[PDB]
RNA sequence: GCCCUUCGGGGCAUUUGGUCAAUUUGAAACGAUACAGAGAAGAUUAGCAUGGCCCCUGCACUAAGGAUGACACGCUACUCAAAGAGACGC
RNA sequence: AAAAAAAAA
């Protein structure tokens, strides 16, 4: 059947009716408008190389500071020493793309299919 | 209205008004295909022809 | 801009396969049954 | 009056509305009386009112 | 709040109801369907 | 003309942390911060220079669209697919204000630089210009045929210039919310569009061709070419860098006065992404400039710097005169 | 009608309002009637949308519902040829 | 301390 169907012409927007007002639709509020006070920053424009030099200035900063620059009992045991370089994980937290196969997806399909 | 620059419904309603001996409408209909579609050939093929 | 030259070349590399799915008929049609198994990649993928 | 005149303007005669504010069917209401019958919170807050 | 339903109420009763004035926002039961529809147009303008 | 020499862009920093395409990008006047819309319908604050994760917010049940951070107000604004516009005031981290109307999803947004006035643009067709204020959708700019996908906000007429997918660019005079010109010389869907900050010009990428024009007359004034791939974003500098990304991953910077391509990329995608997973989605220069900031369809947003090392003889301008 | 006057005169107050009450011929409607038989390629079926010269209930013109509210299911030349070979062709 | 949810000459 063809009752149910996609969108290829999807609407389309419409001027605001010109009509006379009876209906109530939005409730003011809010009707105070905040503008940034002197000490919250945005209404003082400088120049371009300073903003430049200030920002390279920031990176090598924050660069400076990551780099910190100013009969024994266990011997019928068939298997010794299983678990070497298994504690080793976590060298760099490290972010795959993909959601099937990142690690938070196999913590989440390990703790619930049980 | 609907399809302004499809070039088929242009020529289909120059056709449909030459059809019908209305030469004065197809021409004026042509003038207005040939100035909306500057660039496509057919109408200006179909306007010399 | 004046159109671009296209070649026939170009026409057959902008086909667009029909679709036939392995779940969906909304027409209810009778497909060959070489055409249903032409996109099923399981038959034609590797065992070793 | 004002709720009478409200219910006979909808054409929902078949509803009775007495003097003590209660809005009751006078007959057997079809599904499509009982669909254009059905008030909002609107009209009956202000009947309890 | 009561005299502000009654003014909607008398404002469908005597100018009628606009049936599809503003849009309806994508509800819990509208997610689905909406991403469906974005997802189409997304798909649809990338090829043309 | 004989172009100006512009030192090449080179990658500095990747910042994974979204699950969606990073669609939206937003740097204080400060540049202390910027704004990463994304797909996993999230709007991120990263500090600028460190690039760690300030602040996540979540308001949208759609991917994030578009963002604006006021330069007069203490406020972000967003839009998203979600049919949904909202004003976050940042000295309480919360959504305060809703700008409903649009009937699908939205594009784009900006706002007007000298008045307090917001213009949105949407799958719906159509650009609606609105109050901040009363949140009262004061014009409705119609006129295209297709997706509102770009806007610029300008401070003088034409005041409204909306690039649809339809292909045609209107600029509309917005003090009585009906267009003043169409232009009509793209073929496909101009996806992007972006002002000179120093010229009265701007330009409009569709697919292939990145047209420029003179502002009000709307006058072509030349065109860059060379770059054969669907262009999403477009970002000039202080200093005349235009910069086109391209959905298929493709990166030029380009000098704004001559139109000569200085530079010519192609970005890299995270491990694990597709080969179909490489594209710029959305891009910006910082409010100095020395720094771009590019979101792409790895789910990434990535930083670039001009190459100090580099001379006008390590890389010679190799434009040859017609 | 009052008030002032030098008895000649003058003053205060100034234009309301929707064919009338008049039920056929200026426009209200269901019921009721004969019926009817609730969508997804066998059968039974939960829905959520899409587009608007289709609406109804509702404060919701930023819910929800109305069979998933219904409508949808029809029609179908027209940017239009080229080579090759045949004909008690003409 | 209502709706789903009880059908178009």
């Amino acid at each position: 059947t063809t009752a149910h169907r996609p969108t290829f012409d999807p609407a389309r927007g419409k001027e605001a009716l010109r009509g006379p007002a009876y209906h109530q639709r939005l409730l003011p509020a809010y009707t105070t408008l905040k503008f940034r006070q002197p000490g919250q920053g945005g209404a003082a424009d400088k120049s371009t190389r300073d903003l430049r030099a200030e920002l390279e200035a920031a990176e090598a900063a924050h660069y400076a500071k990551l780099k910190g620059a100013p009969r024994r009992w266990d011997e019928d045991v068939v298997f010794k020493n299983q678990a070497r370089g298994t504690e080793d994980k976590g060298k760099r937290k490290e972010f795959v793309n993909d959601l099937l196969r990142s690690d938070f997806h196999k913590r989440f399909m390990s703790k619930y299919v049980r | 209205d609907v399809h302004p620059n499809n070039t088929q419904l242009w020529i289909r309603y120059i056709e449909a008004e030459l059809k019908n001996r209305n030469i004065n409408h197809a021409r004026n209909l042509l003038d207005r295909a040939v100035t909306r579609l500057p660039r496509v050939s057919k109408l200006w093929y179909k306007y010399v022809y | 801009s004046p159109p671009r030259k296209l070649t026939a070349e170009d026409q057959e590399a902008w086909r667009i396969p029909p679709p036939v799915s392995m779940w969906k008929n909304p027409k209810g049609f009778t497909i060959p049954l070489d055409k249903r198994l032409a996109a099923d990649g399981r038959q034609l993928q590797e065992v070793q | 009056n004002m709720l009478n005149l409200l219910i006979h303007r909808k054409n929902l005669t078949y509803l009775h509305l007495d003097y003590n504010f209660n809005l009751k069917p006078v007959k057997t209401l079809t599904t499509k009386e009982r669909k254009k019958s059905r008030f909002g919170n609107a009209f009956h807050l202000m009947r309890e009112i | 709040l009561l005299e502000r339903w009654l003014g909607n109420l008398l404002s469908r009763q005597f100018e009628g109801r606009h049936s599809k004035g503003v849009a309806k926002t994508v509800t819990k039961q509208r997610v689905e369907s909406h991403f469906d529809l974005e997802l189409r147009a997304s798909v649809m303008a990338d090829l043309m | 003309p004989r172009p100006d020499w512009h030192p090449p862009w080179k990658l500095m920093r990747v910042i994974s942390g979204h699950l969606g395409w990073v669609r939206a990008l937003a740097v204080e006047p400060n540049n202390q911060w910027f704004a990463s819309g994304a797909g996993d319908r999230t709007i991120k604050i990263w500090d600028l220079a460190s690039g760690q994760l300030r602040l996540t917010l979540t308001g949208h049940i759609s991917t994030v669209r578009g963002l604006a951070v006021s330069p007069r107000h203490p406020y972000m604004f967003s839009c998203g697919e979600d049919k949904m516009v909202k004003c976050w005031d940042l000295e309480t981290n919360k959504v305060i204000r809703h700008y409903h109307g649009h009937l699908s999803g939205v594009y784009t947004l900006k706002l007007h630089p000298t008045l307090d006035v917001l213009v949105t643009g949407g799958r719906d067709g159509v650009a609606r210009v609105w109050d901040m204020r009363t949140r009262s959708n004061v014009h409705v700019l119609s006129g295209h045929t297709g997706t509102v996908a770009d806007l610029v906000c300008q401070e003088a007429d034409p005041q409204v210039i909306t690039g649809s997918l339809d292909s045609t660019v209107r600029m509309w005079d917005l003090a009585a919310g009906k267009t003043m010109g169409v232009l009509t010389h793209h073929k496909k869907g101009v996806r992007a569009l972006v002002t000179h900050p120093t010229e009265f010009t701007f330009a409009t990428a569709s697919t292939g061709s990145i047209k420029q024009w003179k502002c009000p007359e709307g006058a072509f004034m030349q065109n860059f070419e060379g770059h054969n791939a669907i262009i999403n974003t477009l970002a000039v500098n202080d200093q005349n860098v235009l910069f086109s990304g391209g959905d298929n991953g493709s990166m030029s910077f380009w000098d704004w006065k001559s139109g000569y391509r200085f530079q010519s990329l192609d970005t890299t995608a995270q491990p694990g992404s597709l080969d179909a997973e490489l594209g710029i989605m959305s891009s910006t220069f910082d409010m100095s400039g020395a720094r771009l900031i590019t979101g792409e369809a790895d789910k990434t947003i990535k930083i670039w710097k001009e190459d100090t090392t580099a001379t006008p003889e390590t890389h010679p301008i190799e434009w040859k005169p017609s």
